[PDB]
């Protein structure tokens, strides 16, 4: 005993849309894309040296 | 091996990036169901554009 049906919202579209206000952006597993690398600079006495 | 360099081998695992899926959800959800219907003293009109 399992009546056959359809689903309400197939049989009638009711296209009300979508609630899509706020986007996703999909992030890499690290955290900051590794890419190239960087040196660490400090200034000695005018300029800057690595 | 001659003439056999057209291969496309990569190491490690697939690349990938995450997206938590729920937390996608769930945060639209309660932004575009409270967030917008929020009362206009705390809302703020974006700049550049004019009302």
């Amino acid at each position: 005993q399992a009546m056959d049906s359809y689903d309400p919202e197939v049989r009638v579209i009711d296209n009300v849309g979508v609630e899509d206000e706020m986007p996703n952006y999909c992030f890499p597993l690290s955290g900051v894309q590794i890419g190239n690398r960087s040196h660490e600079v400090q200034r000695n006495q005018q300029q800057w040296q690595n | 091996v001659a003439n056999s360099d057209n291969n496309y081998i990569g190491k490690g695992n697939l690349p990938a990036m995450e997206i938590n899926l729920a937390a996608n959800l769930w945060r639209s959800f309660l932004y575009s169901n409270v967030a917008l219907y929020l009362p206009d003293n705390l809302k703020f009109t974006p700049h550049n554009i004019q009302l």
